[PDB]
């Protein structure tokens, strides 16, 4: 067919009739609720995107430097990219397969495998309309779709679409997603030079609600939260990067301690041999980080590609299939096994829960981990994620309740460790509800059950940031002192006020457990 | 079931 710029595989998804394989729909009804939409359609505008084309054009996210940059296709390797999906709609699933297709040279591309997690929807069941394997026959052959007989979950379906993959590299993808020009190029490169190199693309946004493309989406330096969840690198992590890191080319590859997950390359050999996915994590949640603290403690790198652009739909109001409650906690159990002595504080984090990790399952994997070599999550904090909060668990001296002696309260949560409500008092209960913690370096007083969430001088919780809008002293005499104002907090009358710091007003003296957590983190039993 | 963009 046809190829050129724009369309490197040629006119795709056309009869021989002559006419798409896809008909569009009319453009969106007037009278349309955008949050009942965004539920129809499992998170995003199902009306608006079956109203646009599967060719669709998007705009080059990348850094002018990125495109003065050369490659020749026919000294790197062929790569195989994995789309899985449960139950995506069609017009977004195969305009991922129209980007990738259209934007990547075929020289590069052995495969495209879609990879069916168990679906429901009747245009995918292979019992259903034939909607998605019809319209299949008119793309490459390249192109091959694979099932799961009944849903596995994301760490299945990648395992599965991986297994299948022929070539030295894979590439996986989301199933709702849109590239710019010469995304693969970047990744290919970087992987051929060194095969221990997992390599991600910087991602970029398209709007659930009107399908923008928005320039930033999440970026190259991430770390991870308290409670198990990436989180991109703050202001004031970033400053305590070397000088000659804070600000780097735009096409300067930079290291990384986490991934968002499911948008990473990797040479096919050496991700199995440094554990591929732990296959007992369940449906959603958290393999991402498992991957990241495995890959670097087991002699892998994590890299971000700024040159390599990735467009993502991030779910807004809604969600796009339901996973169990308990499935998440599992993979977070399981993750905490690479986390050695700190596992203590994301357990208490995540509310000290006891649920079935697969205990005799996750046994093997801490033998493979020792007879690998992998290194402690202590160098793990110290050489690869040196700008967090809490690089060791001194730097967590405080986890406890924090009571005021006088009145025979402590501070309590209220039931929301969210942040944006005020703070209480409470008789002490020993509940996760009254336990606060204290990250020293930044001075944060926190609920244990959310590090995103800090004390202000005003009584309430708010969103953390690194600033001195945050910074509390706990003083040796019991005070907490905020440091800007030098004002220390009272609870005289059952109201939190600030006062004239004196150390002789007991209804400014607060107690707070001490956290000296042990050498090893013991699972719980099941 | 959703990762969250960047701030
Ligand atoms: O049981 C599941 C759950 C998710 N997915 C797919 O895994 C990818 C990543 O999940 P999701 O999109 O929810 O994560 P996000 O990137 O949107 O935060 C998507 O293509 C899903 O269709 C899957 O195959 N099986
Ligand atoms: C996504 O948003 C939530 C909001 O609580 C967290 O800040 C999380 O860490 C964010 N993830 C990223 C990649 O920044
Ligand atoms: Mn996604
Ligand atoms: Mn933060």
């Amino acid at each position: 067919e046809g190829a050129g710029p724009g369309r490197l595989h040629g006119r795709l998804g056309i009869k021989p009739d002559g006419q798409p394989g896809y008909t569009r729909a009319p453009s969106p009804p007037t009278d349309l609720s955008m949050p009942q939409a965004l539920a129809r359609g499992g998170g995003f505008n199902l009306y608006l995107s079956d109203h646009l084309e599967l060719d669709r054009t998007a705009p080059d996210a990348r850094h002018a430097s990125c495109r003065q940059l050369h490659y020749d296709l026919s000294t790197l390797p062929k790569a195989s990219v994995i789309i899985v999906f449960y139950n995506e709609p069609f017009s977004t699933l195969m305009r991922s397969v129209h980007s990738v297709l259209n934007g990547t040279p075929p020289q590069i591309l052995e495969e495209l495998i879609l990879v069916d997690d168990g679906s429901t929807l009747p245009y995918i069941r292979e019992d259903g309309n034939q909607q998605l394997v019809e319209y299949l026959k008119l793309l490459p052959a390249k192109v091959r779709l694979i099932r799961n007989e009944v849903r596995k979950g994301i760490v299945g379906a990648r395992m599965k679409g991986i297994r299948a993959s022929r070539a030295p590299i894979f590439a996986i993808l989301d199933s709702h997603i849109e590239v710019s020009p010469q995304w693969l190029e970047p990744l290919l490169l970087r992987i051929k030079e060194d095969s221990r190199r997992v390599v991600m693309p910087q991602i970029d946004g398209i709007d659930a609600e009107t399908f923008k493309h928005i320039a930033g989406g999440i970026g190259c330096k991430l770390g991870f939260l308290w409670k198990l969840m990436e989180h991109s690198y703050e202001g004031h992590q970033t400053a305590r990067l070397p000088p000659e890191e804070r600000q780097p080319s735009p096409t300067d590859f930079q290291t990384s301690p986490a991934m968002a997950g499911g948008l990473f390359a990797a040479n096919k050999a050496f991700f199995f041999d440094v554990g591929a996915y732990d296959e007992d994590f369940q449906f959603w949640g958290t393999e991402n980080l498992e991957l990241s603290f495995r890959l670097w403690q087991c002699g892998g790198v994590l890299e971000c590609a700024p040159c390599s652009r990735v467009y993502h739909i991030f779910r807004k109001g809604g969600s796009g299939y339901s996973s169990p409650g308990d499935s998440i906690t599992i993979n977070k159990m399981r993750t905490m096994l690479w986390m050695d002595e700190y596992a203590d504080l994301a357990w208490r984090v995540i509310g000290k829960p006891r649920v079935n990790y697969r205990p005799e399952s996750l046994e093997k994997r801490r033998e493979w981990r020792k007879r690998k070599g992998c290194k402690s999550f202590r160098w793990f904090m110290e050489n690869v994620f040196p700008e967090g909060d809490v690089v060791t668990l001194d730097d967590v001296p405080y986890l406890g309740p924090l009571r005021n002696d006088k009145i025979g309260m402590c501070l309590d949560n209220m039931g929301w460790a969210s942040p944006g409500h005020a703070v209480g008092l409470e008789y002490c209960h020993g509940g996760d509800t009254q336990t606060f913690m204290f990250f020293r370096k930044v001075g944060h007083v926190m609920p244990v059950n959310d590090d995103e969430a800090c004390l202000q001088p005003s009584g309430r919780l708010d969103w953390c940031r690194g600033t001195a809008q945050f910074w509390w002293d706990f003083t040796s005499s019991g005070q907490l002192m905020f440091r800007e104002t030098k004002q220390c907090l009272s609870a005289f009358g059952r109201k939190l006020r600030m006062v004239e710091c004196d150390d002789t007003d007991p209804y400014q003296i607060w107690s707070w457990t001490a956290y000296n957590p042990p050498d090893t983190f013991t699972f719980p039993s099941v | 079931t959703t990762t969250t963009k960047k701030p």
